[PDB]
């Protein structure tokens, strides 16, 4: 394969109250750049395009990662800082609606499907290779990589879970839900910026010192 | 590999239901404020607004004929239509895009370019994505069955705000996804990416739904007011329309 799932799995494994989420996000951003470098063909792309994809996708990329990490947790999510966030606190802080959607639409569904790490990595690779991210020098190039991920992931699903014919689709149908949830989380992050971290802040603006350095 | 008779018959029903709903909308053509040949602006805005309304009515009649939809409770039916209407409006809009003229055709012969959309009061930040999405859908080369299926799937999205019985909605959605898999794998066996490419348009549509909110924001800024039906749907006329 041109986009082997093996290398995508390696990339996931190779990376192991209101403001606690923001702290965890700042750290995970560093890990994310390393994850993306491990994704087949990502570093072959022009540098400015690598930057564009990571600015466009980091949010959904991280939400998918902490959602899958939280499969064992019950009524909460496990941040990479080791901190656990419970339903009660989320509602206290006025962030309870979006939190319940994350559990209902992401965590729970990933649990009931027993979504595995390869499946996850492929979904995140798809999110990453977004040909609609603004200002790409070559959208086609990125579309083709996304489409290679479609092919590898369907193939993997047929081989490993042959009993489950609709499994490929079930995976892909988490992405709309993830996109809308992404939009709502970004909202909240924008509010925290307007009210009371360096890399995170660099990501929320339109100049990308830290991102440029980290991918060299 | 295969299309069940049941699958074939369901797809036929959806395609038939769209055509039937198109005819109804076309009856309403002489009803629309005519396109002017500062109140020409106000007239174009009124004109566009009226087409949006007819589209919403068309979408409602269509949903009522989607097998399963009527078996849900009335508050879920409403919640699914509230959320999906703009998205389905966009799909139906793309479907009427002609790449040779770069125009969109509403009803029978209401042909509009980008500039026309601007003259009707929409902002560039909204118009551009609409035309980019229409181009993207044209590249896909979808047929009427595919469009109808993708609309059905879109309605039965369990994650919309205020869905009280999501398990029921996901179960309704599943056969429609399964039928679209079978249908596209038979239509173009040599192109295995057609199915996920379609499904991923559902993701695009969540973004476009969000660009639309930004358009509504701009309208308030300009003090343009929307008719009841559209204000309701985008923040009990919907209720009435379902009750008929
Ligand atoms: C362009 C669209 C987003 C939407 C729309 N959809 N159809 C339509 C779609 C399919 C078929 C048919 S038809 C005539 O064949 O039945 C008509 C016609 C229209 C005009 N329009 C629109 N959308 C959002 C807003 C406010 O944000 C406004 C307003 F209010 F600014 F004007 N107008």
């Amino acid at each position: 394969e041109e986009m082997p799932v093996d290398r995508i799995l390696e990339a996931e494994l190779a990376v192991e109250p209101v403001t606690n989420i923001c702290q965890a996000a700042d750290k995970q951003l560093f890990t994310l750049v390393e994850w993306a470098k491990r994704i087949p063909h990502f570093s072959s792309l022009p540098l400015d395009d690598q930057v564009i994809l990571l600015r466009a996708g980091w949010n959904e990329l991280l939400i998918a990662s902490f959602s899958h990490r939280s499969i064992d947790v019950r009524d909460g999510i496990l941040l990479a800082t080791g901190l656990h966030v419970h339903r009660n606190s989320a509602h206290s802080a006025g962030v309870g609606a979006i939190f319940d959607r994350v559990l209902t639409e992401l965590v729970s569904k990933m649990r009931d499907m027993r979504m595995d790490k390869t499946e996850l990595g492929c979904l995140r690779a798809i999110i990453l290779f977004n040909p609609d991210a603004k200002g790409l020098s070559n959208p086609s190039e990125v579309e083709v990589l996304r489409e290679k991920v479609y092919a590898s992931l369907e193939t993997y699903c047929k081989q490993k879970y042959p009993e489950q014919q609709g499994r490929f689709a079930k995976l892909l149908l988490r992405l709309p839900a993830l996109r809308s949830i992404g939009l709502k989380c970004l909202e909240h992050l924008f509010f925290f910026k307007l009210i009371g971290d360096t890399f995170l802040m660099e990501m929320l603006e339109a100049s990308h010192k830290i991102l440029h350095r980290l991918l060299q | 590999v295969q299309l069940t008779a049941a699958q074939e018959l369901m797809i036929q029903q959806l395609v038939a239901a769209q055509l039937q709903c198109n005819k109804r909308s076309f009856s309403d053509q002489p009803k629309v404020t005519p396109w002017p040949l500062g109140s020409a602006s106000q007239q174009r805005f009124a004109h566009f607004t009226e087409l949006a309304i007819i589209s919403v009515q068309e979408i409602v009649d269509f949903a009522k004929q989607v097998p399963g939809f009527l078996q849900l409770g009335r508050e879920d039916q409403i919640a699914l239509l509230k959320a999906s209407t703009i998205e389905i409006m966009l799909l139906e809009t793309a479907r009427r895009y002609n790449h040779e003229t770069e125009c969109i055709t509403f009803l029978k012969d209401f042909t509009y370019s980008k500039d026309d959309f601007h003259r009707a009061g929409l902002q560039v930040e909204f118009i551009n994505p609409i035309f980019e999405f229409s181009r993207a859908m044209r590249r896909l080369g979808l047929d009427d069955a595919e469009y109808a299926l993708l609309i059905a799937i879109n309605i039965f999205s369990a994650d919309r705000p205020n869905v009280q019985e999501p398990g029921r909605v996901e179960a309704l959605q599943q056969p429609y996804v399964e039928a679209l898999l079978s249908y596209t794998r038979i239509k173009r066996p040599q192109d295995q990416l057609r199915f996920p490419r379609m499904l991923m348009k559902l993701v695009s549509l969540r973004t476009l739904s969000s660009v639309h909110s930004e358009q509504v924001f701009a309208l308030r800024l300009q003090d343009k007011k929307l008719p009841p039906l559209l204000s309701e749907i985008w923040d009990k006329i919907l209720h009435r329309l379902l009750q008929d």
